């Protein structure tokens, strides 16, 4: 999971 | 403020290809000369300007069989259909001309681009 | 010996979400209490262990309407359906419990994982 | 395009  | 799962789109496409291999929820047969290819209309539209136009048409949207132009090569179509469902393009010296012609007909601009670049490098 | 187009899977998913927004080729309505959500069975199966089981069933595969358990929260479902079609999860303090419960019911393991990690960090 |  990432900060887009 | 959303978070994003990096591999999600690839995982979705992998499962769409699994559905295709098992012939689950396929709703169209694409006829290319003597060959038949089962697929999902939604995936075809998502990958191809030609299928996007065909399946947004108020009459063609309901057809279970679509016949492609007799000049279209079945192997070239097969390679592009595999690309649609996997992001992988089996581009070879022996098939590049057929793949590029099929990609132009199907309106798959990124495939056409790369075929053009690979051909330019060999001349 | 294939080449791969990096953005292909993301581009496919973007077009599947466009089809959903325009209600094109949607083949199921998911009923969550008083709310209805139109979707493509193939995308639901590709994202959820629950829908994969439902739509591989020889009887349920043909249903146009699926009713979820009355304990399922419509907003939690809405957030997960958006995630399915975009890879983006709108996870907030006010919705995390509903999102996690919905993801457990839908069998969306990666979403459950992250909800668990975000909850563990706040305690 | 990349070599996967
Ligand atoms: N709704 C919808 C929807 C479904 N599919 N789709 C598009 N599919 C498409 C159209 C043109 C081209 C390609 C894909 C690859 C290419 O080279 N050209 C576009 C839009 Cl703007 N919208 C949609
Ligand atoms: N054919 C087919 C096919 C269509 N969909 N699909 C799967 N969908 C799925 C099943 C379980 C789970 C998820 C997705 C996300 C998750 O957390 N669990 C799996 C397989 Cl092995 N195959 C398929
Ligand atoms: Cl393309
Ligand atoms: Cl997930």
């Amino acid at each position: 999971w990432v900060i887009p | 403020s959303c978070i994003q799962f990096t591999r999600h789109a690839s995982d979705v496409l992998l499962n769409l290809n699994r559905l295709r291999s098992r012939d689950i929820l396929t709703d169209v047969v694409i006829v290319v000369s003597r060959e038949q290819f089962r697929a999902h209309k939604t995936v075809l539209m998502a990958c191809s300007g030609l299928f996007y136009s065909i399946f947004t048409d108020q009459l063609k949207c309901n057809l279970s069989v679509i016949n492609l132009d007799p000049e279209i090569n079945p192997e070239g179509f097969c390679i592009l259909l595999d690309f649609m469902y996997t992001s992988r393009l089996n581009l070879r010296e022996g098939n590049i001309m057929a793949v590029m012609a099929t990609a132009m007909y199907l309106q798959m601009e990124h495939v056409v681009d790369t075929c053009r670049k690979f051909i330019k490098a060999s001349e």
